[PDB]
RNA sequence: CAUCCGGGUGUUGUCUCCAUAGAAACAGGUAAAGCUGUCCGUUACUGUGGGCUUGCCAUAUUUUUUGGAACUUUUC
């Protein structure tokens, strides 16, 4: 299938992980397993941030997601 | 010969659903995978207080289906 | 799948191997698995008491693998 | 898969990553796999109490891995 | 192929027997949170289709309070499942 | 070199006491001769023993579970 | 240096044979044209009929999708 999954390639997403944190930013890349690669990423554990750049997630960490905006021109 | 092969039936309804998290999401149904993945249209979940999101998308623990929806005709092919 | 490891350039050298559970040993490495499963001998542990053994340490549990002389 | 391609076009580069153990490692990358193993250099440790240390070469398992972070210029790559 | 030959025979088999009897079950779930009701259908990996389900679990505040809630319609995830007791009216 | 499974294979012949630890209890041990075993890793003790020191005692282990088989 | 026998390209005006919608309707200009603005044909959401650019093609037993989870308590 994966038919709905290319249809969110290259919006800013918000992604739940099993620890608890969220990741946010534009989708480059998708998997099978839901190996999601994510571009100008920022973490928000919680009042708070950090900058990581490009980040490469598992299908295992990965919760939920969820689209923050429209795909950028 | 699968049970998942159901829940693609299952397609518009809204279900509060639970999570190995601990989390519950009330949303409509728009597509259901063999691999279980769901995507969700209007929708508000609660970790925290609860927040409502548009477009929600392993740790699946249990839908409670609406009480409207007739079984029996869904369990056939 | 089961891509055979690049430990030949460990094979009879010492090691200071780390496992699950905060647990550590060193051994001269014999041979090793498609699923990391090792092969030490002169096993001794380090608790600081270190006590002489003689082992097949499994896979799954292996952290990390070091070399302690160069 | 594309999501494992872009590791091993990361190899040669400094990367950092993230654990089921809790720690990071950053260090150059020398080789990666399909399964998600690695194998760097010069590793520069730090756990949750923030415990630095050195530790010269280092395997690991892809399933202890949560996710990495990859060079800037790895995304004008070709997908 | 052999998927058929163990539906018959095996554990799975009183599941089969107990859900055509029309029959009630008691779930231990891996949540801590005890399950009981009737099956309308299951699977291989133990996915299983729940009604009139009413659940069974203690808390603190503090001291011991147990609560329950009906449902009617449920599809359990079988790797939330632990153990399965399937116990007859008659 | 020496592969993994030929090396099980070894501590059935000699009927060799083995010690064995589980996945996420470092506080429990076991003990005992291997009889037999199998591709997913399955085993089944002769004599086997719990191990405080609070020695307790034909058992059979799931390959999940394991961690590390060691001699003597 | 020329001359001569030839060629292709663009554009314009014609000629012969042939084609059926039409919205080929209006107004702006260049060296050129729907070049531009309006405009109209099917039509933007359905079911029957065609093609594919698709599902990537089906794994519960160690590196992702059939769980090591569950639970408690103290510190700020």
């Amino acid at each position: 299938h994966s038919s709905r999954l290319a249809n969110l390639i290259d919006y800013k997403l918000r992604v739940l992980t099993q620890d608890g944190r969220v990741y946010i930013g534009q989708l480059m890349a998708f998997d099978k397993h839901m190996n999601l690669v994510l571009n100008e990423c920022i973490e928000e554990r919680v009042v708070e941030k950090r900058v990581l750049g490009l980040t490469i997630l598992r299908g295992e960490q990965i919760l939920s997601t969820v689209v923050e905006d429209k795909p950028l021109l | 010969m699968k049970l998942v092969n159901f829940l693609k039936k299952l397609r518009n309804e809204q279900v509060t659903i639970e999570l190995k998290n601990g989390t519950t999401v009330w949303g409509t149904l728009q597509s259901v995978s063999p691999q279980m993945n769901a995507i969700l249209t209007d929708v508000k979940l609660t970790l925290q207080q609860p927040t409502a999101s548009d477009n929600i998308a392993n740790t699946i623990r249990q839908i409670i289906l609406p009480d409207s929806l007739n079984l029996d005709s869904l369990l056939v092919d | 799948m089961v891509s055979t490891p690049e430990l030949k350039k460990y094979m009879d050298k010492k090691i200071l191997l780390n496992i699950n559970g905060s647990r550590k040993v060193a051994g001269i490495l014999r041979g090793y698995d498609i699923f990391l499963n090792v092969v030490l001998d002169d096993a001794m542990e380090i608790n600081a008491n270190n006590h002489q053994l003689g082992t097949v340490i499994r896979g799954n549990s292996i952290i990390s693998l070091e070399a302690l002389d160069a | 898969g594309i999501p494992v391609k872009l590791l091993n076009e990361a190899q040669g580069h400094i990367v950092s990553l993230e654990l089921t153990t809790g720690a990071t490692y950053r260090g150059k990358l020398v080789e990666s796999e399909d399964s998600m193993n690695v194998q760097l250099r010069d590793v520069i440790a730090t756990e949750p109490q923030g415990a630095v240390t050195h530790m010269d070469q280092i395997f690991v398992r892809g399933s202890q891995i949560k996710f990495i972070v990859v060079p800037d210029l790895l995304k004008n790559a070709p997908l | 192929e052999l998927e058929e030959f163990e539906f018959k025979h095996g554990p799975m088999s009183l599941i089969n027997d107990a859900m055509v009897t029309r029959t009630p079950v008691i779930i231990s779930l891996r949540n801590n949170h005890k399950i009981i009701a009737r099956v309308k259908a299951f699977d291989r990996h133990c996915n299983m289709v729940l009604e009139n389900v009413k659940e069974l679990w203690t808390e603190k505040k503090k001291n011991v309070i147990n609560r329950e809630r009906f449902i009617s319609k449920l599809f359990l995830r079988g790797d939330s499942v632990i153990v399965v007791l399937k116990t007859p009216v008659e | 070199m020496v592969p993994p499974i030929n090396c099980i294979f070894n501590f059935l012949q000699q009927q060799t006491p083995v010690t064995i630890w589980l996945f996420e209890q470092i506080g429990i041990r076991i003990k005992g001769k291997i009889v037999g075993f199998d591709e997913f890793m399955n085993v089944v003790i002769d004599e086997a023993v719990e191990i405080k020191e609070d020695v307790e005692k034909k058992i059979l282990l799931k390959g999940d579970n394991i961690t590390l088989i060691t001699s003597a």
